[PDB]
RNA sequence: CCCAUAGUAGGCCUAAAAGCAGCCACCAAUUAAGAAAGCGUUCAAGCUCAACACAAAAAUCCCAAACAUAUA
RNA sequence: ACCUCGAUGUUGGAUCAGGACAUCCCGAUGGUGCAGCCGCUAUUAAAGGUUCGUUUGUUCAACGAUUAAAGUCCUACGUGAU
């Protein structure tokens, strides 16, 4: 992982899906071990960017997504 | 059709059939499955013995059984046949076979929430 | 470098006490046979065995089995033998039971049971009948620590 | 054999049939019945007097910090006037509709962390926000009046 | 699988098992004689 | 004193003279310490034994290693070992007359209480080696609470009360209806059909 | 129902769910199966009700989803595992001996080579228990060991 | 990763407490005993401090200190050299309400210790209970 | 595998699973809690 | 499933036992985490937990054949 | 003390062995205080094999030398109209 930034819009109508995201995976208790990540929460139909400066751009709408989907899509990309 | 039988229950893997040829051991127990893909008949002859009397007419009536694995019956018995029996068991359909005006008939039983992979 | 050991010796078999009984001899005497000696513990010098990791924590010296009728005998208990480098101090209490150099050297840890007698051995003229069968010995059941 | 076996003695085949007519039967209840049809008041005069204490208002997701980093942010905010609060969401959303807050509503789900205050120190607050790429500030509602986070950055320059 | 000794008289005797046939005649027996006693208590 | 004392393995003065093997001692319902005394919590016999100071020493045991000394305590609820059982002199033929005491023992009934718990402490907190010490024993027995007694009591009497099947073992024994008594014991009256031989049958009304 | 699309970038999207057929015949009931008067008259065989409880590659749906009863939805899962074995969802498979009723996965039993004596004979299951309760239509109860 | 002690500032070097402790990580000895030596003489001399340090991967040190300890602060406050044996009914030393304040004056005010609670309460409270485990008495 | 009558989980990581007709004990970190039924 | 700052390594005891070798007490902060429920520690350090939030086997060769659902 | 006392002594050995698996070896696996080799322990497997001598009726046992091993048993303590 280089880089992943996070925006929602709760001023619009919510999605809870990519909160609890932010709230579990951009959390220190794991960018410990996965220091190489640089997080950046830039909030306003949400979408989470993950930039693998390999090769690799993952844009996650996550609209209808839930928590876990998301969650285990990165976790296949990070294992890649 | 005999190859195509269908045993309710786990009887292919538990049910066995146990012989002896006689000599030391010669005790041969084999499960259906096993009767079965080696003779595709002994399964149904088998029963079909074990329900007749057990006298002396017993081998005499089988001589009057003719056990087919499959669709193919030889000419001479064919011109034979006099009835047709019943299947003993109505044979249950499957969706694929299941006509979409029977699917409609049946009604939806629950409102399935519409945020849900499935 | 350092292993601190539980050898227990067998236990002798406990002799039987039977009766003999024959179509044509109906009192036909004792057949308590004698009960098998326990298998000794025996470290044993070894040449190749560099150091105390192979050796076990727990050592049990077989048992002799115990006699039987017939007079028939027990199997006395098989040797347990403790490869142990060349140069093993055996002690107990710090008592260094031995000391374990030379090649070909060994020393009995825990001896076995010696196996109990039946009632066919205390047969005599005096006694035509006894009853008795002496209970196999147990087995000797010692911690014995290992130093190079 | 004796009455008193230690093994379950045999009963004659009479008394093993009268004790199979005799054998207990339940009662049908039926159709089935199941497919047939201070604490918390302390926290409600809590958030009551707090919504009137407060002149400014704003929520964070602080979950993601560590126990020292989340004691420094406190420290870094106690340096402030502002005071920094948790509640469950389980009693704060009647409290939404109770002091008239619906579009609060679609704000306060997940871990939620309130921001009261009365004098803005929010330049200095979002500065410290910036070097942790993360925590992002949320939507609020000062005096009554709901601001965005545009609002909020509007409002601190 | 055999049964030690002789069936039915010793410690380890074929086990007996109650048919629902039997239940029922023992249910029916029971019945009459309740109807005994009724016919009886007047 | 809060443990549980110690049992002898006899009584100090013994019985000379011999005395049956009354096994009635230990069939039927027991009839004495069936409540419980200064506790709430305790061993229930559900089935008829005889304790042996084996059994004695098993739950003497266990019980003082896993109870807390200062706030639970226990006591025993039967008595030691007094009824002796003589064994004839290994390998001697039938006859010659009863053999000496070779052990004691203490008879246990169904529904009786062998060990009872009490102290602050809460019903889970014993049910783990209490139980253990039941399913040691020579008879079915049960980690039984105050509550948990009443409990399955008063689910005796509510399955008494509503069960369905119109013939009851007790009905048809006192009536002697089928002419069962002639298959019957005269205990058989009392027991209800809920107790065989030692066994006491709970499930059943 | 939502379904993930991946083209990397993945999103999901909601398309067209079924709905529950109007006029339950007993409304206020606590599962479809009460609701719709099913408690104690489907097998293994309908596969038309078993299917509206089945992932599209045959696996079970959770009981929060589908509202059942414990008991209900244990009997479906149990229906729909005969089902399965006996072939009756060719579509609903995860990418030969014909059989109904197998209550254990052929692969999991092993032959009754001593069968027991009379008294103490080792029989073979058929069917499943949960399915005891169903309707009878028969003088004599189905049996479930053979 | 942090490392906790509460070494006395009067002997910096008592051996065992110490050294397999530290070195497990990797560490110079003589460099943190030399700080907690600096240490000892920037603060009163002959007295336990917590310590809090700090080895970095980098394998530098970070030294932080604070207030002395509060136990052997309340025994010296009320004379007591050992604490008391049953610290129930057993009790050795006095200390009166206006004392327990005037200490409680300089000791919300660390950083590491995390005591910063604004109220008075939550300090006095906290000493006054931490003293009544203590075998000290709490005068009106 | 050891065989054991009634199955307990030894550590946290122990878990239950009915395969091939019993069922095991199965254990990642402590392969020695291996049990079968 | 989540998650864990801290008066402090509460005192005596002990070379030292710090929630966890034993004894006395078991209060106390922060919205919230027991002077600790179990592991682990020579002692520490670390792991979680309670918090906050969200049944069976024996010896010649198994032993009727089978059957789940048409009305009492 | 239930069959056999109106011609079956018995124990060992020879010969031939049938059978069970609760497996001694050979086969396949799990655990290990399994680095490897030796091992220990447990699951599965009975197709095949499982020595020769000294003393002594002796089965057994001790001892000598081996073996991959020198298995536990049942078979009227298998078999003596062989
Ligand atoms: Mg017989
Ligand atoms: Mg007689
Ligand atoms: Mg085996
Ligand atoms: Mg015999
Ligand atoms: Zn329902
Ligand atoms: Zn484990």
């Amino acid at each position: 992982v280089k880089q992943v930034r996070v925006q929602f819009c709760p001023f619009e109508k919510n999605v809870e899906s990519t909160r609890t995201f932010l709230q579990t995976v951009s959390s220190e208790k794991v960018r410990s071990t996965n220091l190489n990540c640089s997080v950046i929460a830039d909030v306003r139909e949400p979408c989470v960017d993950v930039l693998f400066g390999d090769g690799h751009r993952l844009i996650m709408r996550g609209a209808h997504l839930t928590a876990l989907e998301m969650l285990t899509a990165f976790a296949s990309h990070i294992r890649a | 059709n005999t190859r195509h039988i269908a045993f309710s229950g786990n009887k292919w893997e538990q049910k066995v059939y146990s012989s002896h040829t006689g000599y030391p051991g010669g005790f041969r127990q084999v499960t259906a499955a096993q009767l079965h893909l080696r003779d595709p008949v002994a399964i149904v002859k088998l029963a079909i013995y074990g329900m007749l009397p057990k006298n002396l007419h017993r081998r005499t009536m089988m001589e009057r059984l003719h056990l087919f694995p499959d669709e193919y019956i030889p000419e001479d018995i064919l011109k034979n046949l006099v009835e047709e029996l019943p299947q003993p068991r109505k044979i249950p359909k499957r969706l694929d076979e299941y006509t979409q005006e029977e699917i409609d008939a049946f009604p939806r039983l629950w409102t399935p929430p519409e945020d849900y992979r499935l | 470098d350092y292993r601190r050991v539980l050898v227990c010796g067998g236990n002798g078999g406990a002799g039987a006490s039977c009766f003999h009984s024959e179509p044509r001899k109906e009192f036909g005497g004792p057949d308590g046979g004698d009960g098998g000696n326990g298998g000794h513990v025996i470290l044993r010098v070894d040449q190749q065995v560099k150091s105390l990791s192979s050796v076990l924590s727990r050592y049990q010296g077989f048992s002799g089995e115990d006699g039987g009728s017939k007079n028939c005998f027990g199997r006395s208990g098989a040797v347990l033998y403790i490869r142990v480098p060349v140069g093993t101090l055996v002690k107990e209490g710090g008592r260094v039971v031995a000391d374990l150099s030379c090649v070909g050297d060994e020393y009995i840890a825990a001896l076995g049971g010696a196996g109990g007698k039946g009632n066919r051995f205390f047969l005599a003229n005096n006694n035509r009948a006894p009853v008795t069968c002496t209970p196999g010995q147990p087995g000797q059941q010692r911690v014995l620590h290992l130093e190079l | 054999s004796k009455a008193v076996t230690r093994h379950r003695r045999v009963m004659h085949f009479q008394r093993q049939k009268l004790m199979a007519v005799t054998e207990y039967i339940p009662p049908k209840p039926a159709i089935h019945p199941s497919c047939l049809p201070g604490l918390i008041r302390l926290l409600r005069r809590e958030i009551a007097a707090v919504f009137q204490d407060n002149r400014m208002i704003a929520v964070c997701q602080n979950v993601a910090l560590s126990a020292e980093d989340k004691l420094l942010m406190r420290h870094q905010l106690r340096k402030h006037k502002i005071l920094m609060k948790v509640f469950p969401n389980q009693v704060l959303k009647p409290f939404l509709e109770d002091s008239k807050y619906q579009n609060l509503l679609p704000l306060f789900v997940g871990h939620n962390m309130l921001l009261v205050s009365e004098e803005p120190k929010v330049k200095e607050m979002v500065r410290i926000l910036r070097t942790v790429p993360f925590l992002p500030l949320l939507g609020g509602c000062i005096d009554d009046t709901i601001l965005s986070r545009q609002g909020f950055i509007n409002y601190s320059k | 699988g055999r049964i030690p000794g002789r069936q039915w008289i010793g410690k380890h005797r074929r086990p007996r098992f109650v048919s629902l046939r039997a239940k029922q005649n023992m249910i029916r027996r029971l019945e009459i004689e309740a109807e005994n006693h009724y016919w009886l208590s007047m | 004193k809060p443990k549980l004392r110690f049992i002898e393995r006899a009584p100090l003065v013994p019985k000379v003279r011999r005395e049956p093997k009354n096994l009635s001692d230990i069939r039927g319902p027991s009839t004495e310490a069936t409540e419980f005394t200064e506790g709430n919590f305790a061993i229930l016999a559900l089935g008829g034994g005889y304790l042996h100071w084996g059994h004695f020493e098993m739950m003497r045991l266990t019980i003082n290693r896993s109870m807390d000394p200062k706030n639970m305590f226990a006591i025993w609820r039967v008595p030691a070992p007094f009824k002796p059982i003589t064994r004839k002199s290994v390998g001697h033929r039938m006859g010659g007359g009863k053999g000496a005491i070779d052990h004691y023992v203490t008879p246990v009934k169904a529904g009786r209480l062998v060990v009872e718990m009490g102290g602050r402490c809460e019903f889970e907190e014993v049910q783990g080696f209490l139980d253990q010490v039941a399913h040691k024993l020579p008879f079915a027995a049960k980690a039984v609470s105050r509550g948990t007694l009443e409990k399955m009591r008063k689910d005796q009497e509510e399955r008494e009360r509503n069960n369905q099947n119109p013939w009851t073992f007790e009905r048809i024994a006192t009536a002697n209806m089928l002419g069962i008594r002639k298959v019957l014991s005269p205990y058989d009256l009392t027991h209800k059909g809920k107790y065989w031989g030692k066994f006491y049958m709970p499930k059943r009304v | 129902f939502r379904e993930v699309v991946e083209t990397t970038i993945i999103e999901g999207r909601i398309t067209a769910t079924p709905k529950e057929s109007p006029n339950p015949p007993n409304p206020s009931g606590q599962c479809p199966i009460c609701r719709w008067n099913l408690k104690h008259k489907y097998n293994y065989d309908d596969v038309l009700l078993l299917s509206q409880f089945i992932r599209p590659h045959g696996g079970m749906l959770p009981r929060k989803i589908t509202g059942l009863c414990q008991e209900e939805h244990r009997k479906i899962e149990e229906c729909v595992k005969m089902a399965h074995r006996a072939g009756l969802l060719p579509n609903h498979r995860p990418r030969q001996l014909n059989r109904y009723l197998t209550r254990w996965a052929p692969g999991s039993v092993k032959p009754i080579y001593k069968k027991g004596p009379r008294w103490n004979r080792v029989r073979m299951p058929v069917g499943s228990p949960l399915l005891r309760d169903n309707v009878c239509y028969s003088r004599t109860p189905w049996k479930l060991y053979h | 990763g942090v490392i906790r002690a509460i070494v006395r500032a009067g002997l910096a070097m008592p051996g065992p407490p110490l050294g397999p402790v530290l070195g497990q990580r990797g560490v110079s000895i003589n460099q943190f005993c030399k700080e907690f030596n600096e240490r000892t003489k920037d603060i009163k001399e002959g007295i336990p401090l917590p310590t809090k340090i700090l080895v970095k991967p980098d394998r530098t040190f970070e030294i932080k200190i604070g207030q002395p300890t509060v136990s052997y602060f309340l025994k010296a406050a009320a004379g007591i050299e050992k604490g008391a044996r049953q610290t129930g009914k057993e009790v050795a030393g006095l200390v009166t309400l206006k004392h327990v304040y005037e200490i409680a004056r300089i000791k919300a005010q660390d950083e590491a210790f995390a005591l910063q609670d604004v109220p008075l309460s939550s300090v006095v409270r906290s000493i006054i209970g931490s003293a009544r485990s203590l075998g000290i008495r709490v005068v009106k | 595998f050891k065989n054991k009558t009634v199955l307990k989980k030894r550590c946290k990581d122990c878990y239950l699973v009915k395969r091939r007709g019993r069922w095991y004990v199965y254990c990642k970190t402590h392969p020695r809690h291996k049990q079968r039924q």
